[PDB]
């Protein structure tokens, strides 16, 4: 069945640095955007919804809205990569990626932040 | 975290009706995306209904549009599937499922693999 994997389930990061966390999923020879959904959250708070080849436009000022982005050029290589810049103490916690691309699955990644 | 428990299954003749309930508990944000899935023996779980609890926005699979309805109570501790005009092909174990997905993802994700929380299932037989 469709399985999402992580190269690391824990990242330890320094305050003020930049961090990229990754989930991996099965590739086709051609990235079919119509079928792909990429969902990133921290705890239950949504960070990314990449649907139909489009990022869901957020209007609410939030912690993540200007510092978080999905590295879209990595999707065709089977990498869901979330880059968060200028890491803050509040960025510590449990992240989850859910990818749907035919089947669907999810994994969790913990981030610890040092100051 | 989240727990889900179904009730309401049974046996009806064609044209009959059943009402399923899913008693939902745990942090509301962790179960804002509610769904009903069904599994016939020899087949995969397939989604038939979706509700985002915060907006009330619902979605029904083409196979059940106009026959089934998904809803919740005021406290949002219970989610229902009202099943009218039942047909033999509706025979299956029915499951409630929950997760945290906001819309549009909640609407668009039909694979059972996406959902982390599940009820134990309830049998619906139409014969
Ligand atoms: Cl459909
Ligand atoms: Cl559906
Ligand atoms: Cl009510
Ligand atoms: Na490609
Ligand atoms: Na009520």
């Amino acid at each position: 069945a469709f399985t999402v994997t992580v190269p690391k389930d824990l990242y330890v990061v320094e305050y003020g640095s930049n961090m990229t966390i990754e989930c991996k999923f099965p590739v086709e020879k051609q990235l079919d955007l119509a079928a792909l959904i990429v969902y990133w959250e921290m705890e239950d708070k949504n960070i990314i919804q990449f649907v139909h080849g489009e990022e869901d436009l957020k209007v609410q000022h939030s912690s993540y809205r200007q510092r978080a982005r999905l590295l879209k050029d990595q999707l065709s290589l089977g990498n869901a990569a979330l880059q968060i810049t200028d890491v803050k103490l509040q960025d510590a916690g449990v992240y989850r990626c859910m990818i749907s691309y035919g089947g669907a699955d999810y994994k969790r990644i913990t981030v610890k932040v040092n100051a | 975290q989240v727990q889900l428990q179904e009730s309401g299954g049974g046996l009806v003749q064609p044209g009959g009706s059943l009402r399923l309930s899913c008693a939902a508990s745990g942090k509301m944000s962790s179960r804002r995306c509610m769904a009903w899935f069904r599994q016939a023996p020899g087949k995969e779980r397939e989604r038939v209904a979706k509700l985002l609890t915060t907006s009330g926005s619902t979605y029904l699979a083409d196979s059940v549009k106009g026959r089934f309805t998904i809803s919740q109570n005021n406290a949002k501790s219970t989610v229902y599937l009202q099943m009218n005009s039942l047909k033999p092909e509706d025979t299956a174990m029915y499951y409630c499922a929950a997760d945290s997905f906001e819309d549009p993802t909640c609407t668009l994700v039909t694979s059972s693999g996406a959902f982390q929380y599940w009820g134990q299932g309830t049998q619906v037989t139409v014969s």
